[PDB]
């Protein structure tokens, strides 16, 4: 379970630090409920795709 | 199996492999991008093809819309162009029969097949000399509307273009992207990648700058796409020249759905219906995209764990999109 990420649902050589790297210099709507204010990845409602996700998303408020 | 647009641009020594994946998503679109002999030629056929048209009609003339005037076209993709005297209406398919017989006898069509973009009647063939595709009709096929978003969006969105091409060829490997078979028409998939954009985190926020990125953006678009878009209860419009997600239960013009699972996304002329009704297989599109960030980021982890030697001359995209 890797040690960058800290998380325990994959090993390091698939920590997705890896490939999610930014290069830096409205309102927000949710993927899950069509509502606006916070973003679908973690959102309240039971989510609306059969598919999982138990290591988040780009679009989570933790603004990555 | 070649992937010609690494000859000449290997980035194998890049520590960050979502580097090495930005600047091969540029290799491509360079190379998937027009030279000017190519121009050149492109030109002459359309004005050949123009010339054509006046010999039945000298009031009409011929304008190319769509993929070949933003410059979102796959290369071999038909060309589309406008026919302007006043030959549209009923009198269109009439009309269509006569210049398709009229093409042949000129040979500059051979084989010409009567086709239609949602409505409206359209004309395929080739141009023997040159071998270029086009697709000729007396209407623009991409609304109105619709085809002004297009050009706006095009403006004030970079990385729109490149994301765009990448997510095209991916779906046309696959032959998901034509909406005769429920695949994805061309406004529908710009209209998800400007969404995604428009709404990112770190773009909303000005964080960071897509054209410098647009490795990690990709992957970004088919996870979004292929893992967490709520298909079944949120929508896409437009307030304000704003990417939106609304629910589909205040979508009322709609809300007798027979089927739930499909992408709806709001006519941007008819804010009443969604254009995206007509792409039937969602399910396996949403498998593809899915399919794509697999691909994408098991490579990424593939390669980030390999000796250098290994690396060289490798390619991450190759194998997703086709070509
Ligand atoms: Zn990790
Ligand atoms: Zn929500």
């Amino acid at each position: 379970q890797c040690t960058l990420c800290k998380s325990k649902k994959h090993s390091k050589e698939r920590c997705p630090s890896i490939w999610r790297a930014y290069i830096l210099v409205h309102t927000i709507y949710c993927y899950n409920c069509g509502g606006k204010g916070h973003f679908g990845d973690d959102c309240k409602e039971k989510r609306s795709s059969r598919v999982p996700n138990e290591d988040g998303s780009a679009f989570t408020g933790s603004n990555l | 199996g070649s992937y010609p647009w690494i000859l000449n641009h290997d980035h194998s020594k890049q520590k960050e492999i979502s580097d090495w994946l930005t600047f091969e998503i540029k290799d491509f679109v360079a190379y998937i991008s027009p030279s000017r002999e190519e121009i050149e030629i492109r030109n002459q056929t359309i004005s050949t093809i123009r010339e054509a048209v006046k010999q039945l009609w000298p009031d009409a003339d011929l304008h190319v819309f769509g993929s070949y005037s933003t410059d979102l076209y796959l290369p071999g993709s038909d060309i589309d162009c406008v026919v302007t005297s006043e030959l549209g209406g009923k009198e269109s398919r009439n009309n269509l029969y006569s210049l398709a017989s009229h093409l042949k006898k000129k040979n500059l069509a051979t084989e010409v097949e009567v086709v239609a973009k949602a409505r409206v009647p359209i004309i395929k063939f080739v141009e023997p000399h040159s071998g270029i595709h086009i697709a000729v009709s007396f209407e623009r096929t991409n609304g109105i509307e619709a085809a002004k978003l297009i050009r706006e969006w095009l403006d004030d969105t970079p990385g729109l273009r490149e994301l765009v091409l990448i997510v095209k060829q991916f779906l046309h490997a696959r032959r998901l992207n034509n909406v005769h078979t429920g695949g994805l028409g061309g406004f529908s998939i710009i209209c998800l990648v400007f969404s995604f954009l428009h709404m990112h985190p770190r773009i909303i926020t000005n964080e960071i700058d897509p054209k410098d990125n647009l490795g990690v953006l990709l992957i970004e678009f088919f996870e979004l796409y292929g893992k967490n878009f709520g298909y079944d209860d949120v929508a896409l419009g437009s307030s304000d020249g704003y990417p939106v997600y609304f629910p589909k239960s205040t979508w009322s013009a709609i809300q007798p759905i027979k089927n739930p699972f499909s992408l709806a996304i709001q006519d941007p002329g008819d804010e009443s219906n969604n254009i995206s009704r007509g792409s039937f297989n969602i399910r396996d599109i949403k498998k593809a995209f899915a399919g794509a960030f697999d691909l994408l980021t098991n490579r990424c982890f593939e390669l980030h764990s390999a000796t250098f030697k290994d690396r060289l001359g490798k390619s991450i995209l190759g194998n997703v999109i086709k070509y």
